[PDB]
RNA sequence: AGGUUCGAAGACGAUCAGAUACCGUCGUAGUUCCGACCAUAAACGAUGCCGACCGGCGAUGCGGCGGCGUUAUUCCCAUGACCCGCCGGGCAGCUUCCGGGAAACCAAAGUCUUUGGGUUCCGGGGGGAGUAUGGUUGCAAAGCUGAAACUUAAAGGAAUUGACGG
C-alpha cells in the first residue's frame, strides 16, 4: 500500500504496535484497585508490579511478581482506573 | 520549454503517472492507460463519455496498480464511499 | 548513534519518495527540519506536513507530492561565502533552471536564491531538486 | 610450489642465515 | 567462486562444531558438514525371512530391526554414490528423494 | 510494397498518425522499421560505429560472427542505436540499421541558462549506465560544442544536442557498452521530472480507441 | 568509510601523505635511491668512452643480434 | 524395432483424415485405395505406410477423441458444452449453510436476516494446517 | 458503481453464497488484505462481498469502455474456467483463448496466432502468469479474478472473489457477462437474465459421461 | 603428574622403474591434567562498529501479551504440554524488475556522478618479498615493524563456448 494514512491509525493497529513504535508513546500498564476478601480497604496496585504488595490490615499477599504482570492471588477482586 | 519569448520549445509533453506522479517514458511499454466508462445516474447505462487513468510501469510492476486504480476511482466517485 | 537528525529525516524522505509512498514519517523532529521542510513546501516540492507533538522530540508526517528527485544533505556544515556559492551551486545542482540549496544564514534558514537576493552567506544545510 | 612449503623453505633458510650471522 | 551460500555445512550461529570420524575412512569431518544416513534395515535379508520364520521356535516372532547411523566425508559420500553432483539450479533444493513406497 | 502487420503500423501507413511524438506519447512499441521511415524520410543519417568479430569455439576450431553497432538519428531530436550480430558483415549491418530504427528515442533539449532561442543542451545532468561504463551529460553554454570522446560525440551530435560537457568512468574502451551507456543517458532526458513539467497531464485519446472503426475496416 | 568532520584536516593530510608512498611513481621520485641507482644521475644525456662493442641477443619471439656498445 | 513413423507420414495422415473422414475406414486396403485419388503420393511404399497410419489413427478416433480434428466429434463436443443446462439451477438451493462470521459480514452489508440462510455452528479446535516438516 | 441501481441484489447475494466465492484460501496476500472481512477458525479467509461487487463493477466499466468488443481478450489456462470464458466471449463478442496460451501471442508479430488486444481479463494470475507478463510488453491493462493468495504483480482491476471453486468461477464469469451486457444497451435491467449460471460451470468429465445417459433414461421412462 | 587409545619422528612389511609416500604392523614426542610461556590459523561471513530508512512470506529460539478449544491433577481457576495470533531481540530460510554489481550474487554487498550520517583499520600492476637490514618481544620456535637493487606486459576476477577428466 502506497497510501497508508500515517496521521490517523485505527485503534486496533495502534494497540498491537509496540509501545515505543506507536504514533505517540503510551504505556501498556495501568493501576488497579484490589479487594482482598475479608478486608474493607482498597489497595492501588501497579499492573506490572515488581514487589509483593501486602495489606496493611491483614498479613495477606495480594500479587506475586512475574516476568510481565504481577499475578494476583485467587479470590481477589480488581478493577481498572479511568481506562 | 516556454523560453523567454513565450513559445513552447519542446516537441512533446509526456504523460505523468496518475498515482506516483512519475513521467511515463517513451520506451516504457509496461505503462497502461485505461478508460473507466461512467454511467448515467438513473439507468446505469454507458453515456459515451468516460474518465481516464494512467499508471507508469514501475507501479504496476511492484504490484501496487490495483490499489492505485481503486483509490483513484474512489476519489473520482466511481467507487462508493462505503466500499 | 544518531549524530545528524536532519540527515536521517532527509534520507527517510528520499527513500519514501523513491518507493512511491504518499506519506513519510520522520521520527526525530527539530527546528532545522521544520524550516527545511518549510522551504521545500513553499517551493512546492512537498505538500503539507503535520507535526505529531509528544512530550519528547516530535514526529512529522509529510505528504509527498511525487515531484521530488533528491533531497540530500551536506553533513559537515561548511561555511559558504557568497564568492564560493557558485561552485557549490554548480557542483550540487542538476541544472541552473531548477534546484535549490538550503543553507542556514544569519537571516535564517533559506535557499540560495534568497541568500543571494539579500546578500548573505552562512553554513550549508542541504539541497533538494 | 605450494605456498606453505615455500614458507617452510624460507623459514629453514632464515634459520641458516641467522646461524651464519651469529657465527661471526 | 562461492559455490554454496551455506558453504556446504549447517553452521550458522556457531564458531566451532565438534568433528566426527567418517564411517568409511575415519576422516575428521565437522558434524554439521558430514552426510548422515540413518539406515533402519531388517536384521535378516528379505530372501531369508521365510527360512528364519520356518525355523523359529516361536509362532508370531517379530524380527529385530538394525539401527545404524552412518557419517561420511563428502569424498566417501560421492564415491559411494549416496550423494551425486547436481546442476547449479538443482543444488538449491533440500528436499530428500522420495521413499518409493509403491 | 510495405504490408504492415500491426494496428500501429496500419494506422501509420494510411495517414492516421501524423507525428512520431503521437506514438511516443502513449509509449507504444515500434515493431517494424517501415513505420518511422515514413515519418523520418531521408533525414535519418546513418553511421557504423564498430565491427567486432565475436567467436565461439566448437569441435572443428572456432567460428566467427561479426557484431555491428549502428547508430542513426536525424539531427533534430531523435536518435537510436542498434546492435546486430550475424555471419556476414552486410547482414549484420542491415540488421543493426533496422534495430537502430526500432530503438529510436526522442531527445529533450534544454538551456544552460537564459533561455533565448532554440534549446541546445541537455535539460540537466543525466547519467547513463551500462556494464561498468558510466556516462554523465552535463549542460553546456552555447558554442562550446560537444566535448567528449569521439564515440559519444557522434551519437550526441546526431541526437540534436549542440553543446554538452561529458564525464565518463569505467572501461570506456568497450565500445558496445560505451555507446550503450551514452544512449541510455540520452534516452532518460524525458524520464527526468522537472518543475516545468509539474502541470497535471491532460489525457488524449489513444490512437487505438480513436481510430478503432477504421482499424476494424482495414486492419482485419 | 572516511572521516568528514570539520576539524579532521590533520588526519586527512596525514593519511594522504602516508598513502602517497605506495605508488611506484612517487616512491621512485621522492625516495632518492632510484636517483642513486640511475647511471645518468638525473641527466637527460651523458658522455662516455666505448670500452667494447657487444651484440645482444633479442627476446624470445624475435631473433636478431642487437648492436650495442659497452660504454 | 525401428518401425517408428516420421512427420511426413503422420502429418499427411492427419490431414487426409480431417479432410476425408467420411470416406476413410478401418480396412487398410480400402484406405490405400482411396489415397491415390484423394492425395498425390510419389511412392507406393509411402502411400501404403500413410494408409496404415490412417487405419491406426481411425481406430484411435473411434475409441476416443484424438487431437485430430473431426466434425462429428466437434459437434458432439459443442452439444455437450453449450447445452445440458439443468432444468433446475445448481445455485437455487433452498437453504444455505452460512458461517456466523459471514452472517455478520452480510449484516454489515445490510443483507442480513434472510430466510434462505441457515447458520452453521462454527467448529472448535482451530486445528487446520498440516504438521510441519517430515514425521 | 456508487448508484442505487448499481447495487448488489438479494438474488445476487444468494448466488454468491450458494456458489461459494467468499471462502478464500488459508494464505493471504498483503495486497489482497484490504478485501478480507475476517479469518475463520478454519483458517479460511472471508472475502467482503460488497468489495467484490464494487471491483466487478469497476471491471465492467473498464470492459464496456472499449468500442470494439473484439479488443478485449479472456484467457483461462485451467480447465475450471475455459467453458466460462468461451461462453463469456460468445455472449459479449470478446476474443477467447482457452487451454495452452502459446508464448509470444502478444509480442511475436510473425505468426498468425499473434494478436494485440486492448484489454486482458485473467481467470487466475498464478495459472495465467504467462499472458500477464506478456501484457507488460505491449501496454496492456489487465483485469484478473484474484483470490486471497493471488499475486498482484501485473494486475490492475483485481476482483477478490475466488479462483478455485468451479461453481464460483462460473458464477463470477456469468455475473461479469451480465453486468457488461446491462451496461451496454443489451439487457433492460429489470427482468433477470435468461442465461442460467450453470452454463458457465466447468464440469468434470465423469459428469459429462454419465449425466447425459441418466437424463436419457429419465426421459425415455 | 599421568601415560588407555591414537600417533609426527623412527623401524619393518608391501606397492613401485624408483617409493625416503599413499596401504598395513609396531612405535617416540605429543595427544590427558596443573602451573608458566608463545600469539599464530581458510582465527572466514574470505564481508569493521554505532545509527536511520527501504518488500512480501512461512517458520525457529527466548521473554511478554491476547484468545476457541484438547490435555495433567482437582472442586474450579493458576500452572505446565499443545492450538491460533500480536509485540520485542536473535540464528537463519524462501521469494521479489527495491536497488546495486564485472558478474557470480547481495534485502545488504541497497539507499553512490541524483556522489557528504559519525568513525576506525587498510589497498595502489605481477614478481623480488613479507625477503635483506635496523629496532623490539620471546627460553626457543618464532611474533611485530619492514625496504631496495633488479625483473616483467601482463598477472588476476566473474561468466560463455569448446576440448578433456583414472
Ligand atoms: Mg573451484
Ligand atoms: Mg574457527
Ligand atoms: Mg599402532
Ligand atoms: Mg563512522
Ligand atoms: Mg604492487
Ligand atoms: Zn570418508
Amino acid at each position: 500500500p502506497l497510501a497508508k494514512d500515517l496521521l490517523h491509525p485505527s485503534p486496533e493497529e495502534e494497540k498491537r504496535k509496540h509501545k515505543k513504535k506507536r504514533l505517540v508513546q503510551s504505556p501498556n500498564s495501568y493501576f488497579m484497585d484490589v479487594k482482598c476478601p475479608g478486608c474493607y480497604k482498597i489497595t492501588t496496585v501497579f499492573s506490572h508490579a515488581q514487589t509483593v504488595v501486602l495489606c496493611v490490615g491483614c498479613s495477606t499477599v495480594l500479587c506475586q511478581p512475574t516476568g510481565g504482570k504481577a499475578r494476583l492471588t485467587e479470590g481477589c477482586s480488581f478493577r481498572r482506573k479511568q481506562h | 520549454m516556454q523560453n523567454d519569448a513565450g513559445e513552447f520549445v519542446d516537441l512533446y509533453v509526456p504523460r505523468k503517472c496518475s498515482a506516483s506522479n512519475r513521467i511515463i517514458g517513451a520506451k516504457d511499454h509496461a505503462s497502461i492507460q485505461m478508460n473507466v466508462a461512467e454511467v448515467d445516474k438513473v439507468t446505469g447505462r454507458f453515456n459515451g463519455q468516460f474518465k481516464t487513468y494512467a499508471i507508469c510501469g514501475a507501479i504496476r510492476r511492484m504490484g501496487e496498480s490495483d490499489d492505485s486504480i481503486l483509490r483513484l476511482a474512489k476519489a473520482d466517485g466511481i467507487v462508493s464511499k462505503n466500499f | 548513534v544518531r549524530m545528524n537528525v536532519l540527515a536521517d529525516a532527509l534520507k527517510s524522505i528520499n527513500n519514501a519518495e523513491k518507493r512511491g509512498k504518499r506519506q513519510v514519517l520522520i521520527r526525530p523532529c527539530s527546528k532545522v527540519i521544520v524550516r527545511f521542510l518549510t522551504v521545500m513546501m513553499k517551493h512546492g516540492y512537498i505538500g503539507e506536513f503535520e507535526i505529531i507533538d509528544d512530550h519528547r522530540a516530535g514526529k512529522i508526517v509529510v505528504n509527498l507530492t511525487g515531484r521530488l528527485n533528491k533531497c540530500g544533505v551536506i553533513s559537515p556544515r561548511f561555511d559558504v561565502q557568497l564568492k564560493d556559492l557558485e561552485k557549490w551551486q554548480n557542483n550540487l545542482l542538476p541544472s541552473r533552471q531548477f534546484g535549490f540549496i538550503v543553507l542556514t544564514t544569519s537571516a535564517g534558514i533559506m535557499d540560495h536564491e534568497e541568500a543571494r537576493r539579500k546578500h548573505t552567506g552562512g553554513k550549508i544545510l542541504g539541497f533538494f531538486f | 610450489m605450494r605456498a606453505k612449503w615455500r614458507k617452510k623453505r624460507m623459514r629453514r633458510l632464515k634459520r641458516k642465515r641467522r646461524k651464519m650471522r651469529q657465527r661471526s | 567462486t562461492k559455490k554454496r551460500r551455506n558453504n556446504g555445512r549447517a553452521k550458522k550461529g556457531r564458531g566451532h562444531v565438534q568433528p566426527i570420524r567418517c564411517t568409511n575412512c575415519a576422516r575428521c569431518v565437522p558434524k554439521d558438514k558430514a552426510i548422515k544416513k540413518f539406515v533402519i534395515r531388517n536384521i535378516v535379508e528379505a530372501a531369508a525371512v521365510r527360512d528364519i520364520s520356518e525355523a523359529s521356535v516361536f509362532d508370531a516372532y517379530v524380527l529385530p530391526k538394525l539401527y545404524v547411523k552412518l557419517h561420511y566425508c563428502v569424498s566417501c559420500a560421492i564415491h559411494s554414490k549416496v550423494v551425486r553432483n547436481r546442476s547449479r539450479e538443482a543444488r538449491k533444493d533440500r528436499t530428500p528423494p522420495p521413499r518409493f513406497r509403491p | 510494397e510495405w504490408m504492415p502487420v500491426t494496428k500501429l503500423g496500419r494506422l501509420v501507413k494510411d495517414m492516421k498518425i501524423k507525428s512520431l511524438e503521437e506514438i511516443y506519447l502513449f509509449s507504444l512499441p515500434i515493431k517494424e522499421s517501415e513505420i518511422i521511415d515514413f515519418f523520418l524520410g531521408a533525414s535519418l543519417k546513418d553511421e557504423v560505429l564498430k565491427i567486432m568479430p565475436v567467436q565461439k569455439q566448437t569441435r572443428a576450431g572456432q567460428r566467427t560472427r561479426f557484431k555491428a553497432f549502428v547508430a542513426i538519428g536525424d539531427y533534430n531530436g531523435h536518435v537510436g542505436l542498434g546492435v546486430k550480430c550475424s555471419k556476414e558483415v552486410a547482414t549484420a549491418i542491415r540488421g543493426a540499421i533496422i534495430l537502430a530504427k526500432l530503438s529510436i528515442v526522442p531527445v529533450r533539449r534544454g538551456y544552460w541558462g537564459n533561455k533565448i532561442g532554440k534549446p541546445h543542451t541537455v535539460p540537466c545532468k543525466v547519467t547513463g549506465r551500462c556494464g561498468s561504463v558510466l556516462v554523465r551529460l552535463i549542460p553546456a553554454p552555447r558554442g562550446t560544442g560537444i566535448v567528449s570522446a569521439p564515440v559519444p560525440k557522434k551519437l550526441l551530435m546526431m541526437a540534436g544536442i549542440d553543446d554538452c560537457y561529458t564525464s565518463a568512468r569505467g572501461c570506456t574502451a568497450t565500445l558496445g557498452n560505451f555507446a550503450k551507456a551514452t544512449f541510455d543517458a540520452i534516452s532518460k532526458t524525458y524520464s527526468y521530472l522537472t518543475p516545468d513539467l509539474w502541470k497535471e497531464t491532460v489525457f488524449t485519446k489513444s490512437p487505438y480507441q480513436e481510430f478503432t472503426d477504421h482499424l476494424v475496416k482495414t486492419h482485419t | 568509510g572516511k572521516c568528514r568532520g570539520l576539524r579532521t584536516a590533520r588526519k586527512l593530510r596525514s593519511h594522504r601523505r602516508d598513502q602517497k608512498w605506495h605508488d611506484k611513481q612517487y616512491k621512485k621520485a621522492h625516495l632518492g635511491t632510484a636517483l642513486k641507482a640511475n647511471p645518468f644521475g638525473g641527466a637527460s644525456h651523458a658522455k662516455g668512452i666505448v670500452l667494447e662493442k657487444v651484440g645482444v641477443e633479442a627476446k624470445q619471439p624475435n631473433s636478431a643480434i642487437r648492436k650495442c656498445v659497452r660504454v | 524395432m525401428g518401425r517408428v513413423r516420421t512427420k511426413t507420414v503422420k502429418k499427411a495422415a492427419r490431414v487426409i483424415i480431417e479432410k476425408y473422414y467420411t470416406r476413410l475406414g478401418n480396412d487398410f486396403h480400402t484406405n490405400k485405395r482411396v489415397c491415390e485419388e484423394i492425395a498425390i503420393i510419389p511412392s507406393k511404399k509411402l502411400r501404403n505406410k500413410i494408409a496404415g497410419y490412417v487405419t491406426h489413427l481411425m481406430k484411435r478416433i473411434q475409441r476416443g477423441p484424438v487431437r485430430g480434428i473431426s466434425i462429428k466429434l466437434q459437434e458432439e463436443e459443442r452439444e455437450r458444452r453449450d447445452n445440458y443446462v439443468p432444468e433446475v439451477s445448481a445455485l437455487d438451493q433452498e437453504i444455505i449453510e452460512v458461517d456466523p462470521d459471514t452472517k455478520e459480514m452480510l449484516k454489515l452489508l445490510d443483507f442480513g436476516s434472510l430466510s434462505n440462510l441457515q447458520v452453521t455452528q462454527p467448529t472448535v479446535g482451530m486445528n487446520f494446517k498440516t504438521p510441519r516438516g517430515p514425521v | 458503481g456508487a448508484l442505487d441501481v448499481l447495487q448488489m441484489k438479494e438474488e445476487d447475494v444468494l448466488k454468491f453464497l450458494a456458489a461459494g466465492t467468499h471462502l478464500g484460501g488459508t494464505n493471504l496476500d498483503f495486497q489482497m488484505e484490504q478485501y478480507i472481512y475476517k479469518r475463520k477458525s478454519d483458517g479460511i479467509y472471508i472475502i467482503n462481498l460488497k468489495r467484490t461487487w464494487e471491483k466487478l463493477l469497476l471491471a465492467a466499466r473498464a470492459i464496456v469502455a472499449i468500442e470494439n468488443p473484439a479488443d478485449v481478450s479472456v484467457i483461462s489456462s485451467r480447465n475450471t474456467g475455459q467453458r466460462a470464458v468461451l461462453k463469456f466471449a460468445a455472449a459479449t463478442g470478446a476474443t477467447p483463448i482457452a487451454g495452452r496460451f502459446t508464448p509470444g501471442t502478444f509480442t511475436n508479430q510473425i505468426q498468425a496466432a499473434f494478436r494485440e488486444p486492448r484489454l486482458l481479463v485473467v481467470t487466475d494470475p498464478r495459472a495465467d502468469h504467462q499472458p500477464l507478463t506478456e501484457a507488460s510488453y505491449v501496454n496492456l491493462p489487465t483485469i484478473a479474478l484474484c483470490n486471497t493468495d493471488s499475486p498482484l504483480r501485473y494486475v490492475d482491476i483485481a476482483i477478490p472473489c475466488n479462483n478455485k471453486g468451479a461453481h464460483s468461477v462460473g458464477l463470477m464469469w456469468w455475473m461479469l457477462a451480465r453486468e457488461v451486457l446491462r451496461m451496454r444497451g443489451t439487457i433492460s435491467r429489470e427482468h433477470p437474465w435468461e442465461v442460467m449460471p450453470d452454463l458457465y460451470f466447468y464440469r468434470d468429465p465423469e459428469e459429462i459421461e454419465k449425466e447425459e445417459q441418466a437424463a436419457a433414461e429419465k426421459a425415455v421412462t
